């Protein structure tokens, strides 16, 4: 994931 | 007991009342006092003067990095508590890092940060609530919807970000999770952000372009994104929660579309709800  | 805050950051002008164009942040003092609000990302920068001693960065599942060195995190803890820039001022802030500082996460570790927060926030003094802030996304992952399920199972009001690609959620995690508050972006001209994704699976649009809030090395950042709405949310409940009273995981998300102001957003899809978030200030 990452973040947005 | 309401006050107000004049200069207040858009974002929040646009939360406590129903028409667009508000600087005043007008909210009742309680402010989520007595709610607990988790930050699963790069980890929070505590020491920041925003917070007030209110923020404590207690748990990371990157090696040797137990700090937030990227931003993000910190950046979204400002919104849901920072003195200046957040939703409930009052709230205690916990930071657990399941993002390193590059802004990268296994699944794995996230689904262990998700654990974390819900096995820890048994061990705090929460009675009005705990909520939790997941502005992070990728492609769709069954094991991370359902661990993000189970922190509403546990009664964790879970809030997270749609995510910026202009598609709809559906396809991302934890996102695509139907029991999660899922939050989609707006503008100050009240638009949907070009970014944001959409679709059935989102509950709820808050603030989420050009919003200014804490940043690592003491300062602060304006940065756009649907993570820069998911805080508006997790704060909004938080405060509603230290107000009303908490009424359940899903039931605060619901009480939270019930306040919402409606169809007043330009740029929603069909399919897609027309709600933007208000925190149900009387003189709104
Ligand atoms: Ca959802």
């Amino acid at each position: 994931a990452a973040p947005v | 007991a309401y006050t107000q805050q004049p200069g207040a950051p858009w974002g929040l002008g646009r939360i406590s009342h129903r028409s667009k164009g508000s600087t005043t942040y007008e909210y009742d003092t309680s402010g989520g006092s007595g709610t607990c609000a988790y930050v699963i990302d790069t980890g929070v920068e505590a020491s920041h003067p925003e917070f007030e001693g209110r923020a404590s960065q207690i748990k990371s599942f990157i090696s040797g990095q137990n700090t937030d060195g990227n931003g993000h995190g910190t950046h979204c803890a400002g919104t849901i508590g920072s003195k200046t820039y957040g939703v409930a001022k009052k709230t205690k802030i916990y930071g657990v890092k399941v993002l390193d500082n590059s802004g990268s996460g296994s699944y794995s570790g996230i689904i262990s940060g998700m654990d974390f927060a819900v096995q820890d926030s048994k061990s705090r003094s929460c009675p009005k609530g705990v909520v939790a802030n997941m502005s992070l996304g990728g492609g769709k992952a069954q094991s991370v919807n359902d661990g993000a399920a189970a922190m509403i199972r546990a009664g964790v009001f879970l809030a997270v970000a749609a995510g910026n690609d202009n598609a709809n959620a559906a396809n991302y995690s934890p996102a695509s999770e139907p029991t999660v508050c899922t939050v989609g972006a707006t503008t100050s001209s009240d638009a949907r952000s070009s970014f944001s994704n959409y679709g059935n699976l989102v509950d709820i649009f808050a603030p989420g372009s050009n919003i200014l809030s804490t940043w690592i090395g003491g300062t602060t950042n304006t940065i756009s994104g649907t993570s820069m709405a998911t805080p508006h949310i997790v704060g909004l409940g938080a405060y509603l929660a230290g107000l009303e009273g908490f009424p359940g995981a899903q039931a605060l998300c619901k009480r939270i579309q019930t306040l919402s102001t409606k169809n007043v957003l330009t740029g929603i899809p069909s399919g897609t709800v027309n709600y933007l978030a208000f925190n149900g200030n009387p003189s709104g």
